[PDB]
RNA sequence: UUGGCACCUCGAUGUCGGCUCAUCGCAUCCUGGGGCUGUAGUCGGUCCCAAGGGUUGGGCUGUUCGCCCAUUAAAGCGGUACGCGAGCUGGGUUCAGAACGUCGUGAGACAGUUCGGUCCCUAUCCGUCGCGGGCGCAGGAAAUUUGAGAGGAGCUGUCCUUA
RNA sequence: GGAUAAGUGCUGAAAGCAUCUAAGCAUGAAGCCCCCCUCAAGAUGAGAUUUCCCAUUCCGCAAGGAAGUAAGAUCCCUGAA
């Protein structure tokens, strides 16, 4: 699960880290890294999830 | 219940150029490429990579005393048969080994690793015969 | 930078012009045609083939036929091959007789050698045997394999096999006499082959 | 030659530079060549 | 009291050409000459003044900056008066001339000594015993000799064979 | 190597020395390169780079070593179960037989000595030497090759000339 | 031949000089890689040229299958280089 994190972030500028450490302070969110991949093979959602984590390292 | 993809994969052409960088920081990030760990769909096990071609090979670089120290040794089976090559000899004679050498130590081994294997070619100078499929052109992460 | 190919007879004894007798070979070669000129443009190197002997009709088959009747001159059984000759003097199609050759220069030979079949580890290796005597039971056998630790032998370590049959060549010969007119070359020295077994006859590097 | 670890200076003119990574004793005697290795 | 630290000057007919990141060529009456430097270091060329400036004071350019300014104080001299350097020979069969270019050495052997001036370089021969070499290059006239030498290095006891100028010699009393 | 320790091996790992096949390291005996020399020259001493090649034939000894004879350019050292006994020999210690000296009243002993004494096997697997049958090599078949890649060979003395 | 090892060198700073250095070069060994020779495309990275044979008859809707041939080869038989 993790690496394929790994991907959807590197298409996003963002490392593993600044997702789960992002997630942490974008909301508090449990997301469960298998479940965070379901919403990877809809990657139009998925970028809502992270840049919303990128405006909150910021 | 995850999605294991089996041989339904968009492959890929990519070109990474060899202008004047180290060749392991240069095998690096092209063999994560090789496996496709960059693709969202990655399953561990039924090559979810792409395919890479390398223009200007024999151009690489090293720092420090690397192009005299890193000799490269192979071995037959015979008694006493190592056969030991520098890197300059390996740069100017023939390279076309130079960077395959440097990415089977890097691809998983296993019958997968010969199967990824495969996808990797390297062209002394800039032929690129390879004027078929669209190739792209990929810029590392640094 | 030459060469034309032949058979061997046997060997003679012929005299030059001392009391000087000289092993020689009886090498007959019927005048070689040229059957194709490779390039290095489209075959990637320089080279060409001769061929030598008149073969039947029920001998060949259709594709040496088509191979040959480009410069259409004979069916010839046996092709080879000289890489680094001078490619500006030849064509397609040239007859080349003993002309090339005289009894004066150093000439290389390769061939193929003779055969001796499954004969094993003293002849095959030149290796010595244990006593024939003071009881010991060991003789004509392979030595040792190697020592404990290892727990294999080496592969460069000789054994019983099939003396013979390989391709061997002999450096630096020379011709004795040059008779033309009947395609025969005169070599001096003992050269690798049965009789009618087919040699190579090039020019050394000194 | 004169090869040897404890390389040091012998007379007033011998001088002690550093070649090719080794450290050498160049002098006007070619006997108190030194050099360490 | 430093090497690097002063200036370089053209007297006349040098015509220095500062013409690519490091290659400049030197031009005038004795030859042309061309040398890359390293492109760290910054040389500026004033009316007929050169001036060699390096960017820090550190390992790498405490060492460049004196080099990169006594090379072209040699291009300089090279340019303007070129160079020379005489090698006697000293013994008794010692003798040598030349065959056109080719300096032919009848100097111990049992055979001559062929020596070819390969980049054009003057070899001029007074005599058979004093032969000069005149270019324009410290290392490539002074690399020559050297080599020259090396056919026939000098022996402490008695001092023989190829031999430079000034070249005080080693002596060795063997009885 | 002389040895310590007793960890594996006493429901067996046959042990010295030669013969057979050699392979590997370099602290090099010759051969190549050199530096210094108390290197005139010819020999030399000594460290340094060198492991591609070679390293003799005998009398004594069970011999290893070593002495010796005679050469050679050189007579290298050390592994590898003090290499190699499911390859070979049994002279050697280490079976009873026998005898000598000494020890012990004695049976008997002795890394003190001498004489005589069964060395087994038909090869599954890996490993080599050699040969072949099948399919592969996006059509079938016929001959020749580029060469990836490997292996073998890679020692030298006397004499002539310069003189 | 090519590149080096020890050396032997130049050039030349740092460190006005000296310096076989850090840049820049040249030499230099029975060593090393080719040159010499044999083996070698199962080198699954299966190479490259030369010519031959050609796209036939059936299912099946195709996919696919079998069943006679081409070129050539084999069984077999007289044979030993």
């Amino acid at each position: 699960w993790i690496t394929r994190i790994n991907a959807a972030a590197r298409m996003n500028g963002l490392s593993y880290s600044r997702l789960m450490h992002g997630l942490k302070l974008s909301g508090i969110e449990v997301n469960r890294k298998m479940l965070a991949d379901l919403a990877v093979n809809d990657l139009t959602a998925f970028n809502q999830l992270a840049d919303a984590a990128k405006a909150q390292l910021n | 219940t995850p999605m294991a993809n089996a041989s339904t994969i968009e492959r890929k052409w990519l070109v990474v150029d060899a202008a004047g960088k180290t060749l392991g920081r240069l095998s690096s990030e092209v063999a994560a490429i090789l496996r496709g760990k960059h693709k969202p769909t990655y399953t561990p096990h039924v090559d979810t990579g792409d395919h890479v071609i390398i223009i200007n090979a024999e151009k690489i670089e090293l720092t420090g005393k690397k192009l005299t120290d890193k000799i490269y040794y192979r071995h037959t089976q015979h008694p006493g048969g190592l056969k030991s090559r520098t890197a300059l000899e390996m740069r100017t004679n023939y390279p076309e080994k130079m960077l395959e050498l440097a990415i089977k130590g890097m691809l998983p081994k296993g019958s997968l690793g010969r199967q990824m294997f495969k996808k990797l070619n390297v062209y002394r100078g800039s032929e690129h015969p390879h004027e078929a499929q669209k190739p792209e052109v990929y810029e590392l992460r640094g | 930078t030459k060469g034309i190919l032949g058979r061997k007879i046997g060997m003679t004894q012929v005299f030059a012009e001392n009391g000087d007798l000289i092993p020689v070979t009886v090498i007959e070669a019927a005048p070689n045609v040229v059957l194709q000129k490779k390039t290095a443009e489209n075959d990637g190197y320089e080279a060409i083939q001769l061929g030598f002997d008149d073969k039947r009709e029920k001998l060949s088959n259709k594709p040496e036929k088509g191979h040959v009747a480009k410069a259409e001159t004979a069916p010839k059984r046996f092709v080879k091959e000289l890489r680094g000759v001078e490619m500006d003097a030849y064509e397609v199609g040239q007859e080349v007789k003993v002309e090339i050759f005289s009894a004066g220069e150093i000439v290389d030979v390769t061939g193929v050698s003779k055969g001796k079949g499954f004969q094993g580890a003293i002849k095959r290796h030149g290796q010595s045997r244990g006593p024939m005597s003071h009881g010991s039971r060991y003789h004509r056998r392979p030595g040792s394999m190697g020592p404990v630790d290892p727990n294999r032998v080496f592969k460069g370590k000789l054994l019983p096999g099939r003396m013979g049959g390989e391709q061997i060549t002999v450096q630096n010969l020379e011709i004795v006499k040059v008779d033309a007119e009947r395609n025969l070359l005169l070599i001096k020295g003992n050269v690798p082959g049965a009789k009618k077994s087919l040699i190579t006859v090039k020019s050394a590097v000194k | 030659m004169k090869v040897r670890p404890s390389v040091k200076p012998i007379c007033e003119k011998c001088k002690v530079i550093r070649r090719k990574g080794k450290v050498m004793v160049i002098c006007e005697n070619p006997k108190h060549k030194q050099k360490q290795g | 009291s430093r090497v690097g630290k002063k200036l370089l000057e053209i007297p006349s007919d040098v015509t220095v050409t500062l013409n690519d990141n490091n290659t400049v060529a030197v031009k005038g009456p004795k030859g042309e000459l061309t040398r890359t430097f390293h492109p760290d270091m910054e040389i500026k060329v004033e009316d007929n003044v050169l001036t060699v400036a390096r960017p820090s004071d550190q390992k790498e350019h405490r060492a460049l900056h004196g080099t990169t300014r006594s090379l072209l104080g040699n291009m300089v001299e090279g340019v303007s008066k070129g160079f020379e350097r005489g090698l006697e020979l000293v013994g008794v069969g010692y003798r040598a001339s030349k065959s056109g270019n080719k300096l032919v050495l009848n100097v111990g052997y049992s055979h001559p000594v062929e020596i070819v001036p390969e980049e054009g370089i003057e070899i001029e021969v007074p005599s058979q015993t004093k032969v000069v070499v005149k270019g324009t290059d410290k290392e490539r006239v002074g690399a020559i000799a050297a080599n020259i030498r090396a056919v026939r290095s000098p022996e402490p006891y008695k001092g023989k064979g190829i031999r430079y100028e000034g070249e005080v010699v080693r002596r060795k009393e063997g009885k």
